């Protein structure tokens, strides 16, 4: 498996719509409003601002707080890496009660349910999950309620190294001497390996 | 003149000016408050950020702000701290506005001379007395 944002949260608005799917609103194909953030299309096109309640989800960014490099090995002919990642994510709901419903998804993700399912879309494991405040936001007009959360993950991501290559014959040569430089040796062993 | 004189409206000065702090620190207005009738013209006054009857929106509730610009031949006057008196009162729409600006452009010529006022409605707020 590859670490790809990308897929993350799209793993996640699909886990979202059947977890918490019910206190949100619908659109014109009787789908929960979840989306992901800054959306767009043909590289110009720009979405609309869906009907409240709604929810975004947004990747911040990702780091390697684990040392470096977890796992050298060879699988198959073609060698192997393992690396091991972290993904804050930031879920926010937008209209009126937001923070009531983010007090039930905090409440929910905690179950020994859910977290499976978590794990079968996206495969990764939830290691941490923030505080919530109460945010308001003047607009125009009126006060817009929101609540930002920030729910960390863990994934393990392999890759291919197809420079690599795997010694299968060694060829050894040795030499014993009673003084060390003695110029013509006592004796010679030559050895040779093969894998087969 | 007729257009100078176009609205009629109460002014409210405390004529005397007797002010002072309490024994304790606290401040005394001047006690006598004496009513009287003015003539002039009010307009809103138009510039930079100023606030005509504009709604407010804040975590409280709501509040609603609101300045004029008066034209009169009456003499008007603001707070002083050297001359030691406060400002006057008009009443506009049954509300309160404290004279906070004045421009004199009075002894410039004959038919023309008069003044200019800045007036901004009084917040709400309760009422406490100190008096000694």
């Amino acid at each position: 498996m590859q670490l790809e944002t990308a897929e993350l949260e799209k793993g996640l608005v699909r886990t979202l719509v059947d977890v918490i799917g019910h206190r949100l609103a619908r659109d014109k194909n009787n789908r929960p409003n979840v989306i992901r953030a800054y959306p767009s299309d043909n590289s110009n096109d720009k979405g609309l601002k869906p009907d409240q309640p709604f929810i975004t989800v947004y990747c911040q960014d990702a780091a390697t707080p684990y040392g470096w490099v977890l796992d050298k090995f060879v699988e198959d002919d073609v060698v192997c890496y393992r690396i091991a990642f972290q993904i804050p994510v930031l879920i926010t709901v937008n209209g009126k009660g937001a923070h009531s419903i983010m007090l039930e998804l905090k409440q929910r993700l905690e179950m020994s349910s859910v977290r499976d399912l978590i794990l079968e879309e996206t495969g990764a494991t939830v290691l941490d999950t923030g505080a919530i405040p109460n945010d308001y936001t003047y607009l125009n007009t009126d006060f817009e309620n929101s609540a930002p959360l920030v729910v960390t993950l863990v994934k393990n991501s392999v890759l291919k190294d197809e420079r690599g290559s795997i010694i299968e014959r060694v060829i050894v040569d040795g030499e014993l001497v009673y003084e060390e430089g003695q110029e013509p040796p006592e004796y010679t062993i030559h050895l040779d390996v093969d894998s087969k | 003149m007729r257009l100078l004189n176009r609205h009629s409206f109460v002014v409210k000065r405390k004529v005397s000016e007797d002010g002072y702090y309490n024994d304790d620190g606290d401040w005394v207005a001047s006690q006598d408050i004496v009513e009287v009738n003015c003539k002039g013209n009010i307009q809103p006054y138009i510039k930079g950020s100023v606030k005509n009857g504009t709604q407010i929106a804040l975590p409280e509730g709501i509040r609603l702000t609101d300045t004029r610009i008066l034209y009169t031949t009456y003499k008007l006057r603001t707070s002083d701290d050297v001359e030691w008196n406060e400002s006057d009162i008009v009443m506009i729409d049954g509300h309160e506005y404290e004279v906070f600006m004045t421009m004199d452009w009075s002894q410039q010529l004959a038919h023309t001379s008069h003044y200019e006022y800045i007036i901004i409605r009084r917040d709400k707020m309760n009422a406490v007395r100190n008096s000694r």
